[PDB]
RNA sequence: ACCUCGGAGCAGAACCCAACCUCCGAGCAGUACAUGCUAAGACUUCACCAGUCAAAGCGAACCUCAAUUGAUCCA
């Protein structure tokens, strides 16, 4: 009993009487190219995804690699391959043309904005720079995605950026103690005048981030939102929680977002300090623990088991003696 | 004393061991070489 | 089996059984593996590590071991330094 | 089981605890025949002893 | 104390929480197939006719961490965009652009030529001396 | 065609192990592992069990 | 003249069809050649014999197939297909079901 | 009471109240406990026996940290 | 003529299915010496006996083939 297929087959349209005229994958690269091709496609029967899931720039770019490619060295260094690259021109140039689409991935990838916005996706036009204190000698910078310790981010950052109102806001995604929904925010800074933060009204002033022992990794958001008109707003924890949502919804009017930069934090020494010294409570400590081994219903006689298999079964390691 | 005597015979032959090993893999070389050079005739 | 001997008119007890068996109190009767020591050279290690091991038996084969033995064999044994006596009671059945 | 004998009056702890004491009290049935060799004590019960 | 009410299961909805205690799972299937999908991070090089490219990828197929040469902050530093340079020069950009996305473990899996490639040995080269172990740690049970 | 013979460890003694080789090759020696060492060690074989 | 063919039927096949709930190890269909391939988080023995690797429930698929480099039966018989000709077979995944742990307060230190 | 304890040398204190850190409490307390047996007395044995080791030592998955800590002071290599 | 084991058809699509039914085969060879030790969960030749597969772990590196076989006692 056949049932004819729903839509095309694979392999139809290619399928001829002369093989021998159609020329033929001679490779093995060629065929993975083309079978992620068709792995990539929607399809309609039962798959795995299902289950598991201007002018003036050409000019100049033209005549700039047209002139990059004409001076000697760099063909002959380029031939005996010990020409390099500067990395720092790429990281400034990167900061300016396609590294907002890319800290859109990476706001995508770590999940800020199906829990920062409940999906509605930005682009950080903004090329923000966070930095905390390593004393001071050097400091500790913020990239998207970043791990830096609390004892590092014990004090409130150094906030340059390049631009011309602004509100900055640090919240903590995932650190939220009571609630699974809310985050408890760090410093929310507002009506800022320009690229000088100290100027900015310190509505709610800096904690450090304390993720608990044993809690796992936490990510930290670094908003950053162009402000049009300046509006006013509003240790305890019932009065650091908010939600990022339904915050930025009292003030999407006349604020956009326009700047990311989030990194993760796990315990530190430091944490035991904020949770004892300036919060006023035990620090709570968290432990993985993973669900009970699966055993099946145990029989009167296990046929063939080994020896081992009453003791799937039992619960102490201890010699019971019963009514004796 | 049986315990003493097993117990110190085998610390004696895994002293002896490692040259014994390194010996062993030179034996090992020596069939490499001698085999490659009978396989070309 | 001799269900009532002539000297005694008691049953007895088949001695193979004792010789190959092991009666938990709680009715469960083990065994060693068959062929657990012959031709070791042509079995794979997890074949040899399945020989080597003591495995319960079947109910019927319990039932046909408890027939041919006796009440003495049956009953509990309170051994000084037993390696089975955690075996004995059954803890924690939901029949 | 012994803290439960020394309870209901069936072995007297002011004198000393043989085991035909034991056997008295009928608090341990021992068969020598089938070799029983006596009693071993049983950590069971250590606490709340 | 109305400050230290903790919900008795902690709730982290980061999605490298798991990965990064070495404790998600790793999709450990798919032996007959290639290539593995057993990782957390994969490091694919795309090597066109004229441009080499290098992403850093989930399981999902998130592209987490890309660098191509076909972007002009890169693209302008270089003579030609294929050859050995190419690749040792996005081998850079790619590891430090890793470094700053806490990404330090990749697993880069090629086709026996590919590995045997020297513009590939040179990628590697790059990114294990940019700071990126090219190799996972094991998954904790 | 083949032997199985034995092979006895030369250190952490008392340990052999059974292996097959060809009638008309050398005396064994090899790396195998004794687990009362806990390590790899030579073995020499020592007598042929049974020509297989 | 025709002595032999007395041998049993191997009993083989699927033993979990699809949608079945499946624990750890559970061997979801023994073959005896590959009528099945292992996809995600389903092992193959060395008897080629498709077990579980998580617990959840088994799914069927049709997927590209594209052999290892070194497979040079399957390799080589890539090559010879014309350009568009792309090979599909069926494999089985387990979905995993539980979360593989949780967070949980331990102590308030 | 790990700070009162008079019967633990200073610099013992000292290396107890260091390495067995997250068993100290906010009271300066270090708790340790046993759930290792039915018998109150084996699980208090284990607990003093925790005890005279953490003494007697303090007398006389970590990779993947080197590796995360490493590259963290790779990013750090950025001054004023 | 045969007596045990395996592959194919009978038996077209989960499993099973006979015949002094139709056709092929097997009673090994080769490589390796971690062919170490342990252990959740399973399959199973329609019973039993035998057979198979196996994650995690400890210890290390960084098996192919379908069949390729023999219980207990005794030596
Ligand atoms: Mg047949
Ligand atoms: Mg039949
Ligand atoms: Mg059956």
């Amino acid at each position: 009993r056949r049932t004819p297929p729903l839509g095309p087959m694979p392999n139809s349209d290619i399928d001829l009487s002369n093989l021998e005229r159609l020329e033929k994958y001679r490779s093995f690269d060629r065929y993975r190219r083309r079978a992620e091709q068709e792995a990539q496609a929607p399809h309609w029967w039962r798959t795995y995804r299902e289950y598991f899931g201007r002018t003036q720039q050409l000019l100049e770019r033209k005549q700039a690699i047209q002139e990059l490619r004409a001076n000697v060295e760099e063909e002959r260094a380029a031939r005996l391959r010990t020409a390099s690259v500067p990395l720092d021109a790429v990281r400034a140039e990167w900061e300016r043309t396609c590294g907002p689409y890319h800290k859109q991935r990476l706001a995508e990838y770590y999940g800020l904005y199906r829990d920062l916005f409940h999906g509605a996706t930005f682009v950080p036009r903004v090329p923000l720079h966070v930095a905390y204190a390593v004393g001071e000698d050097d400091l500790m910078p913020v990239y998207c995605g970043n791990e830096v310790t609390p004892t590092e981010a014990a004090q409130a950052p150094e906030v340059t950026y390049e631009a011309e109102l602004w509100t900055l806001l640090l919240t903590s995604l995932d650190g939220h103690l009571l609630e699974p929904d809310a985050e408890y925010l760090h410093w929310l800074l507002t009506n800022i005048p320009g690229n000088r933060v100290a100027e900015g009204q310190v509505t709610c002033p800096y904690l450090p981030p304390f993720p608990a022992r044993g809690s796992g990794i936490h990510r930290l958001a670094f908003l950053l939102f162009k402000q049009d008109q300046p509006i006013d707003f509003s240790y305890q924890l019932a009065q650091r929680t908010f939600r990022t949502f339904d915050f930025y919804k009292k003030h999407q009017e006349t604020m956009t977002p326009a700047g990311l930069s989030f990194f993760q934090c796990r315990w530190d020494d430091s944490v035991t300090y904020i949770f004892h010294q300036l919060l006023d409570m035990r620090e709570p400590v968290f432990e993985f623990v993973r669900p009970p081994p699966y055993h099946p219903k145990q029989k009167r006689f296990p046929h063939r088991q080994p020896l081992r298999y009453l003791d799937r079964y039992r619960d102490s390691h201890e010699p019971t003696y019963g009514i004796y | 004393q049986k315990r003493r005597e097993r117990e110190q015979h085998i610390a004696e032959c895994m002293a002896k061991m490692p040259q014994m090993i390194v010996n062993w893999q030179q034996q090992q070389r020596e069939n490499w070489e001698k085999a490659q050079a009978d396989k070309e005739r | 089996l001799t269900y009532f001997s002539a000297r005694k008119g008691k049953r007895k007890t088949v001695k193979a059984v004792i010789d190959r068996f092991l009666r938990l109190h709680c009715g469960l009767w083990v065994r060693r593996k068959a062929g657990y020591k012959k031709k070791l050279w042509k079995k794979t290690p997890a074949r040899k590590k399945r020989l080597r091991e003591f495995v319960f038996c079947n109910k019927t084969q319990s039932k046909l071991l408890d027939k041919m033995t006796t009440s003495f064999w049956k009953r509990r044994n309170w051994y000084v330094d037993d390696p089975y006596q955690k075996y004995h009671d059954r803890t924690n059945l939901k029949v | 089981r012994l803290q439960y004998l020394i309870d209901l009056g069936r072995v007297d702890p002011s004198q000393p605890i043989d085991l035909t004491q034991l056997v008295n009290g009928r608090g341990v049935t021992i068969q020598p025949l089938k070799r029983d060799y006596g009693v071993q004590l049983v950590e069971e019960g250590a606490d709340t002893f | 104390v109305e400050n230290e009410a903790v919900a008795p299961e902690f709730t982290n909805r980061n999605p490298r929480n798991l990965e990064l205690l070495s404790v998600a799972r790793k999709e450990r299937g798919w032996r007959t197939v290639f290539p593995s999908r057993e990782f957390w991070h994969r490091l694919r090089v795309i090597r066109t006719q004229h441009h080499v490219e290098a992403l850093v990828e989930h399981q999902n197929g998130k592209v987490v961490v890309s660098a191509s040469t076909r972007e002009w902050a890169i693209k302008k530093h270089l003579y030609s965009t294929r050859n050995v340079v190419a690749c040792e020069s996005i081998g850079r950009v790619l590891a430090q652009r890793c470094l700053e996305a806490g990404i330090n473990f990749m697993v880069y899996q090629p086709t026996p030529w590919e590995a045997a490639s020297d513009s590939m040995k040179r990628l590697q080269s790059a990114m294990t001396e940019g700071g990126v172990v090219l190799r996972e740690p094991q998954r904790i049970y | 065609k083949n032997i199985l013979v034995r092979m006895v460890s030369e250190a952490g003694t008392g340990f052999c192990f059974n292996t097959k080789r060809n009638r008309l090759r050398e005396k064994l020696t090899l790396l195998h592992y004794d687990p009362v060492v806990k390590q790899r060690v030579l073995f020499v074989e020592k007598k042929k069990i049974r020509s297989l | 003249k025709n002595l032999g063919g007395k041998s049993s039927g191997r009993r083989q096949g699927i033993k979990k069809m699809e949608g079945h709930y499946v624990h750890a190890g559970n061997i979801i269909a023994t073959q005896r050649h590959f009528r099945w391939h292992p996809g995600a988080h389903v092992g193959v023995g060395k008897n080629k014999c498709l077990y579980a690797l998580e617990e959840g429930i088994v799914r069927y698929t049709k997927e590209v197939y594209v052999p290892h480099p070194r497979n040079t039966e399957a390799v080589d018989l890539i090559t010879r297909l014309p350009k568009g000709a792309v090979l599909y077979k069926t494999f089985v995944h387990v979905v995993p079901a539980k979360p593989e742990g949780t967070f949980k307060l331990v102590a308030m230190l | 009471h790990l700070a009162t304890a008079e019967w633990i040398a200073e610099p013992v204190r000292q290396k107890i109240a260091i390495t067995h850190k997250n068993k100290i409490n906010r009271l300066g307390e270090l708790i340790l406990t046993s759930e290792s047996s039915r018998y109150q007395f084996r699980n208090l044995a284990d607990c003093l026996q925790k005890i005279r080791d953490m003494i007697t030592e303090a007398s006389q998955k970590l990779h993947r940290i080197r590796i995360e800590n490493m590259n963290r002071e790779r990013l750090r290599q950025k001054r004023i």
